[PDB]
RNA sequence: AAAAUUUAAAUUUUUUUUUUUUU
């Protein structure tokens, strides 16, 4: 029996708390998306950098601050703040065994009280992972060549600098990324908010003394004896430092990508496969299935690519199509904060 | 009616007796206003206009609930 | 008295007219967003009507019908809000459902419509457990033919109930009603997602347009 | 193709599978479907948990994200209607690395799948399509890329890329894509050529899978 | 005139009619005609006790009275249940005894009686008659298989509590009579639980009815016209129960008598704390039960 | 260590460094998270020492415990950055904390509903060349911009204010103190702590109103 | 010589990583 079956229509702040999906549904009838945007309308991103480290302040660096070099990462509706320590331990081509990473801790405060998340357990691994398959950083650059602090004339001490070349010591590094104000996906984020972070740290000089008085010391065995080594505990300066050096023309940045397939039952007037990248809007982050997300630096370069595809198929063309779209979302932002 | 008059004569005096912003460090970037941006075909940074989307939105409420009434259907 | 910032002391509880020589008294009542709070001041006590909120003052009256002059107080927000309007008893509440038992129903509480439409669905993540819960027990689905209940054939599990309140119950949960030919099942989808939209064939069944299938659902009526 | 596998190898556990590869062994197994926990229903869906051993230490966050890769895969996988308000915990152990862990996780992400995949098929749980994982990689110097490297030639590798694909009608359609794990340096032009060996060779996998079981559990059906 | 006892000894973790006494392991004996009850375990001759106490043998039965434990329940107590929760229409409650006693829904006296009956809508009102740790007056009904037993208010004599004030004791020392309601000069009234939990409240017109509106059977609020010699006559009651419960004191109703006007020579109501004053009037009341009966 | 976390190897250690009336100041900021319902931002500076800190929101969140008549309050507070508080320093704090707003909250309003209440202490500059002590009042009053954020019922714009050492919280003007916290200082110098911290609440409010009804 | 007399036992989920104790 042909019957016209009223249907029952809301406010669309009720639907999506509903359905996720249908509001979407609606969205794309439309051709928009549930942050009220067009299909490919992305987010602006603005930072700070430096704020937060001590050597913020090139004039007056502080005393009790403990931060290399900082930034502030706000785009849509989720501020990520990064922040960057590290520590020594002493130290006893594009190959991988050249290339080390950081250690960095992410919080997520999602509300929830408790341990550590699983979706952050992921996150500070998943980094550090592409980090090292980034090849950014040769230890080269974590090679300290300390100084020694001579006790000079009358009460005086001038830290002797050796330049251009017994122990060795090296740089160990951290992270901390805090999130607050979770709307999505959060990796790409995470990711390039680190970026400008890692442009922004100096080395700080470290020096050892000239002979520390930390000196060699024995244990006696039930009849035989040991020596322990000297302990040189290295400092480092109150004042100066150096800057970092990096592979920068390996310097990627993010982007995520969505692709769905469409109801013809959903549409409003005011197959049929759409590409959706900025992924956010819980409704999306549910509702997309097969997805890609991909590392790149600007000059067509490649850190990684991430493909999971459970939704729709992919075509060759989406991928050429996010490719396009890669490396356009990536060199602006290269551009854009000019660090 | 004095009474409460003279409540109200002794609400006067008490609520008688009763009777700018610069951000330093980070609310420079907290309550940022978000943007959106886009890019042609060249690939140049488009920043979305504020109205577009606000019309969209009136274009969304409109075609949602007076579509939605009626649905003749077999 | 327009705009008020929380603490905005507003109005004595009691005030004065003369409306044309005979003397007529207001009674200033304590609506939300209000509370009386005694005011000693150099000696003096003094109860005010205050304002515990942000927006608006708003003032009215209604007498009960089935020289002084009774005035409710009432505060609002003015130019998002649900803690405002949490559930009281008898409400109607939009809820999606969770677990299907053969004692019971379980549902939560997302969205409070209002009186004289007007709603307020709540803001919260349901992915945290968030939520405030009730349950639906199964004789209390409906009235009619209240004992040999067959719980599958009104309920499945993610669906829309305009349901209403019965009682507070416990902490934990509600205690939850649907028993009238005007509430029930507002809307899913078929096979619990796994198929398209369905719709309410008769207020006592519903069916799906393109599958041509139809389910037992203890529907609304539209 | 130094490949091999095992079915049904273990007791008291739904689906059981050893998977062995050219130098890793990883078993895995699967319980379900069984009663879910408070926190884990869903109301609709299949609930899945997934845990991974490794062979050496304990869990931590290195295994945590081959988890939950792997999470994601397998759901398409699953006909997660069938079982609603339900839970298969799934195991994955580690026993061999072929690989050194410090430095790559690649093998075992294709073996854990070639792995769980097996022993859904021991646990006969409704599911949907056939599925293969291989290791490829591209050598630094040599600029030349191996289908199934070693650990050596690992280290002498430039990227490193695990495909998992979704295959249908006698498992020879390309139903879609399930994981491309893109890792290491890499271009545009590489990429369509580095599906085009594994549009070939995981189907080839599959078609010797595909005997494999048959061969396994027919004499386990009853005539 | 004073604030604390602060007595010092320093240098020691501590200060350091005839019936069968037995323990547990210990043959009691192997007569097989003896029969075997309570805190009696066997085997086929051996009898042995399980707990600290006494031999009770009746007449062939032979069974163990410990000494320590929780309160006992037994059927057709009076006693006092602080609410402990609320069930499906069921409430739980405690006794201070091993479990809570359940209490069914229309267990109780409903305001205007009987001619309100029954109504599925009164189990949405469970919290509105009875909510957490009230107090009040209950009738113990019966038990189930375990030991666990039941109440209810089966008259206007029952009820919830007010328009005073709660102590507790040990079970022990109260003494067992066919009454358990008592009045006391001074217009107030103490409700001894069997259990070990005591009320003390104001007198009545329906105490005052027991020796010569129904609305308020579930309020919070009391007669509103109570002085303070009321309120500090309470407080010297208060007192003097715990003085004969630090005392190891059986409760006769004329006792407390005898405590209060012994305590009479104390107008200083804070002095009534003291642990050698409690035992001075602790020791006048029994030097005191050796002249009368 | 812990199998939970990269901590890095463990041989490694940070980074060790040696030697080679005034006016506070504020920026207050609300409508800025999404998760929440309530936010607050505040910048703080004050002749030393620079603050910035955040107190976020989740109510009305459901109790899966039992009844109550009536809400429940619960209060975090957690490093950020740089300054490291010790742990049993912090949620005395916490302590001290809850008891004010249990004279501000109608948790009558809401029966068997929560408050969560997070406080990042998350950046601070100390460059002087009781250290918590000298930021109690700065927390109340991010705590009540955000509450009246998520826009619960709440009696009074309750404020601390300061005087060395000191933190003594009022209402009504100053006409009562809700909140009482000393240290070391002075004896008798009570008189004038109440006045310091007195128009110090006298200046604050009066920012806090002008920060949510100029908006 | 009939007649008959007694009972009733309780249902559906809230938490923080493992050293390290005197040949």
């Amino acid at each position: 029996e042909t019957i016209e079956i009223h249907p029952i229509t809301f406010p669309p702040e009720v639907l999506a708390r509903i359905s996720p999906e249908l509001s979407l549904q609606r969205h794309l009838s439309l051709g928009i998306r549930p942050c009220l945007r067009k299909y490919e309308e992305f987010r602006d991103v603005a930072i700070e950098n430096n704020t937060l480290s001590r050597y913020a302040d090139a004039g007056n660096i502080d005393t009790k601050n403990n931060i290399l070099g900082s930034n502030v990462l706000k785009s849509g509706k989720t501020i990520v703040i990064t922040s960057i320590t590290g520590g020594i331990i002493e130290e006893t081509e594009d190959i991988i065994a050249n290339y080390a990473s950081v250690y960095p801790v992410v919080e997520v405060e999602r509300g929830r009280v408790g341990a550590c998340t699983d979706e952050e357990m992921t996150i500070s691994q998943k980094l550090h992972d592409s980090i090292l398959h980034s090849r950014i950083l040769p230890k080269k650059a974590l090679k300290v060549k300390a100084g020694v602090r001579s006790a000079n004339e009358d009460g005086t001490f001038s830290v002797l600098y050796p330049d251009e070349l017994k122990r060795k010591w090296s740089y160990v590094l951290y992270a901390k990324i805090v999130v607050l104000s979770r709307t999505g996906p959060v990796f790409d984020l995470c990711w390039n908010s680190l970026m400008y972070a890692l442009q922004s740290v100096k080395l700080p000089r470290a020096f050892i003394d000239e002979r520390a008085s930390d000196l060699r010391m024995t244990i006696r065995t039930r009849g035989r004896s040991a020596t322990i080594r000297e302990t040189y505990e290295i400092i480092c300066d109150q004042t100066k430092s150096v800057p970092l050096m990096i592979n920068a023309k390996n310097i990627a940045f993010a982007s995520n990508y969505g692709i769905v397939e469409l109801d013809p039952e959903c549409q409003l007037q005011n197959l049929n496969t759409v590409l959706i990248a900025d992924l956010d809007t819980e409704a999306e982050e549910t509702s997309i299935h097969s997805t890609i997300s991909i590392l790149a630096a600007p000059s067509g370069n490649y850190k990684q690519l991430t493909l999971m595809g459970g939704g729709a198929k992919i075509t060759p063309e989406m991928i050429k199509r996010s490719l396009l779209l890669s490396r356009v979302r990536a060199d602006d932002l290269s551009t854009r904060f000019n660090i | 009616v004095p009474q409460i008059r003279d409540v109200m004569e002794r609400f006067s005096v008490l609520c008688n007796s009763n009777i700018t912003n610069s951000s330093i460090l980070l609310g420079k970037i907290l309550p940022r206003e978000e943007h959106d941006i886009a890019y042609s075909k060249d690939g140049l940074p488009n920043k979305v206009k504020t109205e577009d989307i606000r019309i969209r939105a009136q274009n969304f409420k409109s075609a949602l609930a007076n579509l939605e009434d009626i649905i003749f259907e077999i | 008295p327009e705009i008020a910032y929380p603490g905005k002391l507003i109005c004595p509880q009691y005030g004065t007219e003369n409306k044309d020589g005979e003397d007529i008294i207001f009674n200033y009542v304590p609506g939300p967003g209000t509370k009386l709070i005694q005011y000693e001041h150099n000696g003096r006590t003094l109860e005010a009507i205050t304002a515990t909120l942000v927006g608006t003052v708003r003032c009215e009256e209604e007498k009960k019908t089935d020289t002084v002059k009774n005035i409710l107080v009432s505060v609002l927000p003015g130019t998002n809000d649900f803690a405002n309007n949490l559930p009281k008893e008898g409400d109607i509440v939009l809820t999606r459902v969770t677990r299907l038992s053969l004692q019971r129903a379980n549902v939560e509480i997302l969205a409070v419509e209002d009186k004289p439409a007007t709603f307020s669905v709540s803001q919260a993540s349901s992915d945290l457990g968030e939520t405030f819960r009730g349950i639906i027990r199964s004789q209390d689905v409906r009235s009619t033919d209240r004992d040999r209940v067959k719980v599958i054939e009104c309920f499945k599990p993610g669906d829309i109930v305009r349901a209403q309140v019965l009682s507070l119950g416990d902490g934990t949960n509600y205690y939850l009603t649907t028993a009238r030919n005007d509430l029930g099942v507002v809307f899913a989808r078929a096979a619990n997602g796994a198929g398209g939209l369905m719709y309410a064939t008769d207020w006592q069944m519903m069916t799906s347009p393109v599958t041509g299938a139809t389910e037992k659902r203890k529907c609304a009526k539209p | 193709m130094s490949v091999q596998a095992e079915i049904g190898i273990l007791d008291h556990v739904d689906g059981s599978s050893e998977f062995v590869s050219q130098d890793t062994k990883v078993i895995c197994s699967v319980t379900g479907p069984i009663e879910p926990k408070a926190r884990q229903e869903l109301p609709t869906q299949l609930a899945l948990e997934i845990i991974v051993r490794p062979a050496k230490g304990v869990a931590t966050t290195r295994e945590k994200v081959l988890e939950d890769k792997l999470r994601a895969v397998l759901t398409p996988l699953i006909t997660r209607h069938c079982y609603p308000r339900q839970l298969c915990q799934i195991t994955c152990q580690i026993l061999e690395s072929g690989e050194d862990e410090a430095e790559f996780s690649l093998r075992e992400l294709s073996c854990c799948i070639n792995a769980a995949f097996l022993a859904l098929v021991d646990a006969g749980i409704a599911l949907n399509s056939m599925c293969a994982s291989i290791p490829i990689a591209i050598i630094k110097d040599t600029s030349d890329i191996i289908v199934d490297p070693t650990a050596e030639q690992l280290k002498i590798s430039l990227s490193v890329h695990t495909l998992a694909l979704e295959f249908v009608n006698g498992g020879k359609v390309v139903k879609n894509v399930l994981l491309l794990d893109s890792n290491g340096d890499f271009n545009e032009d590489q990429l369509f050529s580095l599906l085009e060996l594994g549009e070939q060779k995981c189907q080839e996998l599959v078609t010797n899978i595909r005997r494999i079981i048959q061969d396994n559990i027919s004499p386990r059906l009853v005539v | 005139s004073e604030v604390i006892t602060i007595t010092k000894r320093n240098g020691a973790f501590q200060n350091s009619s005839d019936s069968q006494i037995v323990t547990p392991g210990e043959l009691v004996t192997d007569d097989p005609i003896w029969m075997r009850g309570h805190g009696t375990y066997f085997l086929d001759n051996m009898t042995y006790s399980s707990v600290a106490g006494t031999v009770s043998r009746v007449n062939r039965l032979l069974s163990v009275i410990p000494l320590k434990g929780r309160y006992a329940p037994e059927t057709g107590d009076h006693v006092v249940g602080r609410i402990a929760e609320v069930g499906n229409k069921r409430w739980k409650v405690d006794i201070g005894g091993k479990q809570h006693a359940v209490l069914m829904l229309g267990s109780v006296n409903l305001p205007g009686g009987i001619l309100r009956r029954k109504s599925e809508s009164d189990e949405l009102q469970m919290r509105s008659f009875l909510k957490e740790g009230d107090l009040l007056n209950a009738e113990v009904q019966s038990l189930f298989q375990d030991g666990s037993a039941s109440l209810h208010t089966r008259s206007l004599k029952y009820g919830k509590l007010r328009n005073g004030m709660f102590c507790q004791v040990p079970s022990s020392l109260i003494v067992r009579a066919k009454n358990h309601t008592h009045n006391l000069p001074g217009n107030i009234t103490v409700v001894l639980g069997v259990n070990g939990y005591i009320w003390l409240r104001k007198t009545s017109q329906m105490d005052l009815a027991r020796d010569t509106s129904s609305w308020q059977i579930y309020s919070d609020e009391n007669d509103p016209s109570i002085s303070n010699n009321i309120r500090q006559a309470i407080c010297r009651y208060a007192n003097v129960i715990k003085a004969l419960a630090f005392c190891e004191i059986g409760i006769t109703q004329q006792r407390i008598v005898s405590a209060y006007e012994a305590s009479m020579v104390y107008s200083n109501v804070g002095e009534l704390i003291e642990k050698n004053v409690m035992e001075s009037i602790g020791s006048d009341i029994l030097t005191a039960e050796k002249m009368r009966g | 260590q812990d199998r939970r976390r990269l901590l890095g190897p463990a041989a490694a250690k940070p980074m060790a460094f040696s030697n080679t009336e005034s006016e506070q100041e504020l920026s207050l900021h609300t409508g800025f998270i999404e998760n929440c319902n309530g936010s607050a931002l505040v910048e703080a500076r004050s002749l030393g020492h620079q603050t910035s800190l955040i107190s976020a929101v989740y109510g009305p969140r459901s109790i899966r415990g039992s009844f109550t008549s009536q809400g429940t309050i619960s209060i975090q507070l957690k490093n950020g950055l740089l300054e490291k508080y010790n742990t049993n320093e912090l949620k005395e704090v916490s302590s001290f904390l809850m008891g004010i707003f249990n004279s501000v909250v109608n948790l009558s309003r809401y029966p068997k509903s929560g408050i969560d209440i997070f406080v990042y202490l998350t950046y601070d500059k100390d460059l002087t060349n009781s250290q918590i002590s000298s930021l109690i009042p700065h927390c109340i009053t991010s705590i009540t911009l955000a509450l009246a954020d998520a826009g619960i019922e709440l009696v009074d714009m309750a404020g601390a204010g300061e005087a060395n050492g000191t933190v003594v919280s009022f209402i009504k003007n100053g006409e009562e103190i809700v909140g009482f916290w000393k240290d070391d200082g002075d004896d008798e110098d009570l008189l004038e702590c109440l006045d310091r911290c007195k128009e110090q609440y006298n200046r604050y409010r009066d920012l806090m109103i002008s920060c949510l009804m100029n908006q």
